[PDB]
């Protein structure tokens, strides 16, 4: 009944929130974690990101900030406050304050 | 008491009262406004230059309301009479200034000041609407400026004046420059109101530094330009000289930072206002002392003298710092 | 005292006439006898009923809002006869009392009576309802001339400082108890507690009085140095700190 | 429109006052829900900013105790890919109060390579605490931003609506008062030459 | 009819009545008035308390207005003669207890009740201002609680009565408690007032406890002490003892809970106005039904017993929750 | 030039005749002279005033807010003497200067005058104190011979369409301002922003002229193209398409 | 012109004018109105459908109250005479179509439009209180839809036909087709200004989808039906079988719009108004464009076919879009 945690980043960032404790197999067995190798294409990150919000026990979901910026498109779309969406660093990329998806909202910044 | 040729008459010397209070004959407050007049036309006919205060035209505007419902003459708007307009304008029509009649080639002039009570502060009523259309100038004395311990308590937002195209003569030909020093800070102070809301929205972090010198050199004009204490030796009476050099290097003071502050957005050691106020918060401070020069002590060569001194020592600072 | 009874069913020109017979007495008793005179006037506003009634006798046509053109005058000189003179060491304080009709400060009666006077004291029917006594709403109320009745040697040194900054935390504590009703009790901060506990404490304490409750005006200023007592010095922003140093303790 | 079309009369002239101080009233109520909210969303907009800043730290630790543990325990990417089994922590949503809006928040909960739990745990505490934030961040946007229109409505279109009818009706009362006093100086001057003629 | 010394007997047999329709000569309904407080005084003088109505003053005044026109009289405010106020204080005031003349001693009273009707509910109508200025208590409309059908349509907030001081001596020996009980209920109908504006203009979520113990308990007074239909077998005619015990059971029940939640309040067992009527919503639904009581059956002696139970029930159920 | 001045401190009832003076010169100087005169009556509102009082010395049926029963007659009498005649080359143009009391266009003044009038050119206190010169809000003003003295042969054929457009869009430019400031700029739709910028783009290119700068009517319309060009053509609903596509492209 | 038989002939030839303008005696305009209205019925007495403008009669209840002034008689509302309601019934009463007098029988009609001119645009005015209480059509005109150039600029809200019922008969064998489709302009223009009522306050983020086709239909009823340019050669003249055409357009595609979107709400390919919009840009402005077709220039036939095919092209461009 309580909400999950979702992550979409590298093969590392993905192992090391599995060591936290994130990832389950629901019922259909449907996992709420990706790991974006570059077999995977843009259309593919969407897709999944779209399951994962429309998903009603998702809760939080983590983006590596290069990845957001990939499918920002959809991240910007998404306005509902309750799937929490985060931007994380990642060793690929770093992490900047600026364009974020949530962080549009603000001037005083 | 006022000072002429070094001593202290009385201004009663030169000062004529017609005091009436509110128990008196109507007929005796109506005609107050026009018995003062008359004798103003009369010391403006001597060659004087006189200035007449009514001290508030609302209670003559009350006075004709009574006297017209006693005639039972019909109402206009809100209660006054049908020439209340006509009469207010005919009374400030007997201000300006004349080439005395008479032989001895004279020109005196008359000076209305007449005060009006606005209901509520509101603008709107027949009398208050009729003075504001018909009067040049008005002063927008203003109590929440009062509370906030600002003197004189002008708002210099509300306030206007129509006299300054008539004026522009007189200050090219003595004071050249006040003018457009006079725009200037009256520019900086639309500015100020207008950034108000933005610092609202936004705080005072996400303002541009040339914002920032703009609210703080407001600021420095609204606590020590427009704000001035009648009771202290030094400034109770600022000759104009006095205000236009104080006005002046307030606005060299903001011109030269502003000038500073675009001419280094290019740079990547780009100035700040805090840098600014880091280096030379003594010419800050001694702008925001020239208040303290006393007219009758520093004569007028002194006080400009110093606040030559004062503009060369903002720009070698300003030199050095850009 | 000297009372004069007009009921309301005794002739209206006798109506007329008693604030005359009320003034011309006070006149007598402060520029001759030399005492100083306070002339309550109750309600004005039937006053101007026995005004409106002779005008229409004497066959003129109503003026403003129904009342005669020259109320004005008729008010003035019942008011101006009052005030401090030369050379004679009496006086003559003037309190009227008005009936607002229909709870409207634009009537004809009190607004005349405010251009002719000095301040005003407001009776709240807000305060009444929560009975409280007197009902004396101190905000909207004023006094011109208080600042020439306070001060060394005629009330005490700290009269006006003690006013100011009562009718400021005051207002404050109205303000609070608005947003308090919209933020929440939990929501609000210490010192806006602190402004509630003194809005409380104040009309409980200063404006509640009862009506045999005589407070020399020394008790009146110990009452509202008690209420101030609830801040701490730093926030009566409106007392100099040379007279919270000789009165805020204890 | 201009005017709310209420006949001219002191009963809707009362009524038009009571309406216009009931509208102000409520407009500065609002105003003040609107400072409220905006002050706890600069807050929780300047908490966001210093916990990004903090994750810049946490999630880079994280990575370099990720990158010593595959220093020794190898590729262990791929097994702790393929055994996920059931998630050891858990989101739980709570309610938080700001004026009379609700934040929905979270709450964690529990259903080389220790060290790197024990990193990535503490990351995972840290943006815990982001989403509520940022989900409280979004909740105050949307509800500041209806408040400020509720005020800008009420104090642009509803409070001048009343105060020109307020004028009109005061405007309509002096006009009767000018008929009625027209009236009665013509029934004045008429009982006038009717006494002359008498006479 | 009534019961008087145990047998019922006829109104008529105290009760005299002047009818004067609307279509009757104008004069003559000017001289009703006249005529019934004449016929009043006259049983006053007699030693019997003369209850008086006045079916409506407003139409007397009318009938006054109209005999002015006829006179060519120039009127007051709104066409009324300036001497309405006049005539109204001489007909009100000639209410009052009296000792009457004569020489066997007695003391007779005349309570005057002149119904007013204004055009439109207005509130500045010249008849209902002269009447406001005359009579001691005022039994204003609530035109709001008319439209809901909430009968008696008084609205207590502007309505008054100025005889409380005075009949503040028969309660303290009469109905000892009955004082303190009005003005807490007077108090929290002023607060409920005031809560209302701001739960209809913000929302319900940000009440403290208090402020719900406020709002409900006002509900309560309103809707089961306030209204009263008046065609009941049970609720014709209440009795002040059954008026003091229903208002002393609210107001103790709106002490005792305020005490509850504000002692648990800064408590780990923190009561709440939720918790108090999910307990006890037959303590409740008790103090609703009290206004049930019939005096014709139900006794005094009855009814004071089922109020003090009640009042038990109150006690054991919040020491229960304490 | 033939200058009537009566000013302030002048008899108050002879501006009842001033006007019809200059009026029945200009009649002398057009009807018989063939001139072509521009009259100009400056402030009307002195005159009606004047009017005003005479007819209360008279005791004369009262109109709206004081003013006689015949003030349109009155007003008609002065502004109908204006216009060509048959058989006679000149003509008289009257520009009465009327100053709305208290900014109120319904005032009795301002609306007989429109009554009797073919128009009337709105000086606006929003664009003054904005310091637009010539503060003139052509969306209160109005020209009843516009419809005939405009199109083909006179000035350009675009002239009425052109006019119309700018109108409409003015219009639903000061719409989009009155719902932006109850709903803010990001809830504005595009068409709503296309509508602002032409707003500030008319005011300040449009309206806003020189004291002495004479624009030619081809000028004025080359001015409103360049701002109607803002829209697509789809969004000039009132140009028919023959004139658009004639128009619109250069 | 107008064509008789074939042949071209003047309007001049069937229209009297009867002039008397503003500045002309004030005591004739009562003259002209009665001369008019007697012309009329002389026309009509030979069979000739007769229409009467009267071109302001507020101006001839302004000469009557001069006229009343003069006289000293006591005035009505706003000084008006206490007879203009009786001269203004008795004038109108003289419109109603007649069997004539006369051995031969005939028929013929004085239609009555008399123009009102409210002081300050006040539908209070006594002249057009007086005059609504007669005339059974109101054309009442607002000013801000004059402002924006919306003429005619009749306020479709407030005004009014009494004859609608008396013409359905006409309609139905005439027009079958039209009155179902004022029944739902007028339905749509309700609704949108509800809509528009609240949208003022809350904005169109929380509008329906629905909501916002009664909008976008009733915006285009307005700009491209209602408001016709009577200055120019297409729509001076809007003969009926243009304006049930125009009229039965604009309805159809509401009511396609109205069924795709109630019919795909509950679909996955949700229509709204902007895919409408989007999809149907060139037939939302052919559909603006309907009345720039010319009744004299083109045909009534290639008017006719015209609409017919829009009505196709707006049939294809939904079921293309559904
Ligand atoms: N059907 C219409 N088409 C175009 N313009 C119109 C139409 N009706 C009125 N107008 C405009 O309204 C203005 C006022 O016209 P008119 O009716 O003479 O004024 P009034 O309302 O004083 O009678 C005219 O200048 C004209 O351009």
């Amino acid at each position: 009944r309580g909400k999950l945690i979702a992550v979409i980043g590298d093969e590392d960032t993905v192992t090391g929130f599995l060591l936290g404790g994130i990832g389950e197999l629901n019922k259909n067995r449907h996992p709420n974690f990706l790991v974006v190798e570059k077999d995977t294409t843009i259309n593919e990150i969407e897709d999944t990101f779209r399951q994962f919000l429309n998903r009603d026990d998702i809760g939080i979901i983590l983006i590596n900030q290069y990845i957001a910026e990939m499918v920002r498109h959809a991240l910007d779309a998404h306005q509902r406050s309750i799937p929490a969406v985060l931007e994380i660093p990642s060793k690929e990329h770093p992490y900047d304050a600026a364009k974020d998806s949530i962080l549009r909202r603000a001037k005083g910044m | 008491t006022m000072e002429v040729d070094g001593k202290v008459e009385s201004i009663m010397k030169r000062t004529a009262l017609v005091a009436n209070t509110s128990n008196m004959p109507v007929a005796a407050r109506e005609a107050s406004i026009y018995t003062g007049i008359t004798l103003s036309e009369y010391f403006r006919d001597m060659g004087y230059h006189v200035s007449m205060m009514a001290d508030s035209t609302s209670r003559w505007a009350e006075a004709l309301r009574e006297i017209s419902g006693r005639l039972a003459e019909m109402p206009a708007d809100s209660g006054y009479p049908a020439y209340l307009g006509a009469r207010l304008a005919s009374f400030y029509e007997r201000a300006g200034r004349v080439k005395c009649l008479g032989n001895p080639e004279r020109e005196g002039s008359v000076s209305i000041v007449g005060a009006v009570s606005p209901p509520g502060g509101d603008f709107s009523d027949p009398v208050t609407s009729a003075t504001l259309g018909i009067v040049q100038v008005f002063w927008g004395l203003d109590k929440k400026l009062a509370q906030r311990k600002h003197f004189p308590s002008v708002n210099w937002l509300i306030s206007y004046s129509k006299y300054m195209r008539a004026l522009d003569e007189y200050y090219d030909k003595h004071f050249t420059e006040f003018v457009p020093l006079r725009t200037k800070a009256k520019e900086i102070l639309q500015e100020e109101e207008d950034l108000a809301e933005i610092v609202q929205l936004v705080g005072k972090a996400s303002l541009a530094e040339t914002d920032k010198i703009t609210l703080e050199v407001a600021k420095l004009i609204k606590d020590d330009f427009l704000q001035q204490n009648g009771y202290t030796p030094y400034d109770r009476f600022c000759p104009f000289y006095k205000t236009v050099g104080m006005l002046s290097n307030m606005i060299s003071f903001y011109d030269m930072a502003r000038r500073a502050v675009e001419t280094t957005a290019q740079s990547d050691n780009k100035i700040t206002w805090s840098i600014i106020r880091e280096h030379m918060g003594e010419i800050l401070y001694k702008l925001s002392s020239m208040k303290f020069k006393d007219p009758v002590k520093d004569g007028e060569a002194k006080i400009k003298a110093d606040y030559a001194q004062l503009l060369e020592d903002m720009q070698n600072a300003f030199r050095s710092l850009e | 005292v000297c009372l004069f009874l007009n009921l309301a069913n005794d002739p209206t020109i006798e109506r007329i006439i008693t604030p005359r017979l009320a003034l011309t007495t006070a006149e007598f008793l402060a520029y001759q006898c030399e005492k100083h005179v306070l002339v309550i006037l109750t309600d004005m506003s039937s006053y101007a009923e026995a005004l409106r009634e002779v005008s229409a006798a004497r066959e003129e046509v109503p003026g403003r809002r129904g009342f005669p053109g020259y109320m004005y005058t008729d008010l003035a000189t019942i008011y101006e006869r009052a005030g401090r003179v030369e050379g004679r060491n009496g006086s003559i304080t003037q309190i009227p009392i008005l009936t607002m009709p229909n709870d409207d400060i634009t009537h004809p009666i009190p607004d005349l009576t405010g251009y002719i006077t000095e301040g005003q004291i407001y009776v709240d029917r807000q305060l009444h309802n929560r009975q409280i006594y007197p009902p004396i709403n101190v905000l909207p109320s004023l006094s011109r001339l208080m600042k020439s009745a306070i001060g060394e040697g005629m009330t005490r040194k700290d009269h006006a400082d003690v006013s100011n900054q009562l009718y400021a935390c005051y207002a404050i504590g109205k303000d609070v108890q608005a947003m308090k009703a919209v933020v929440g009790e939990e929501a609000l901060t210490s010192d806006d507690l602190l402004y509630l506990e003194f809005l409380q404490k104040f009309e409980k304490n200063f404006i509640t009085q009862g009506p045999y409750e005589n407070r020399t005006v020394y008790e009146t200023l110990d009452i509202g140095w008690q209420l101030l007592r609830i801040f701490p010095k730093e926030m009566l922003k409106r007392i100099p700190q040379s007279t919270l140093s000789e009165f805020y303790p204890r | 429109k201009d005017r709310i079309e209420i006949f001219p009369s002191r009963m809707a002239q009362t009524i038009m006052k009571a309406r216009l101080k009931g509208a102000q009233t409520g407009r500065n109520l609002l105003k003040k829900k609107s400072d409220a909210l905006t002050l706890r969303f600069r807050q929780i907009l300047k908490k966001i900013i210093e916990t990004k800043m903090l994750m810049g730290e946490v999630m880079r630790e994280a990575a370099f105790s990720l990158a010593e543990a595959k220093f020794t325990a190898g590729d262990f990417s791929t097994t702790v890919i393929q055994n996920v089994n059931k998630a050891q922590v858990k989101i739980r949503a709570k309610k938080d109060n700001v004026a009379g809006v609700t934040l929905p928040v979270f709450e964690h909960y529990h259903e080389q390579l220790a060290k790197l739990k024990r990193n990535y745990a503490k990351a995972v505490e840290l943006l815990v605490e982001l989403a509520s934030l940022q989900t409280s961040f979004v909740t105050l946007d949307e509800a500041i931003k209806i408040t400020n229109r509720r005020v800008n409505a009420i104090e642009h279109v509803i409070i001048p609506r009343i105060e020109r009818t307020l004028a009109y009706i005061i405007t309509e009362l002096d006009e009767r008062e000018r008929e009625e006093f027209y009236r009665l100086k013509k029934i004045q001057e008429k009982k006038k030459i009717i006494k002359e003629k008498s006479e």
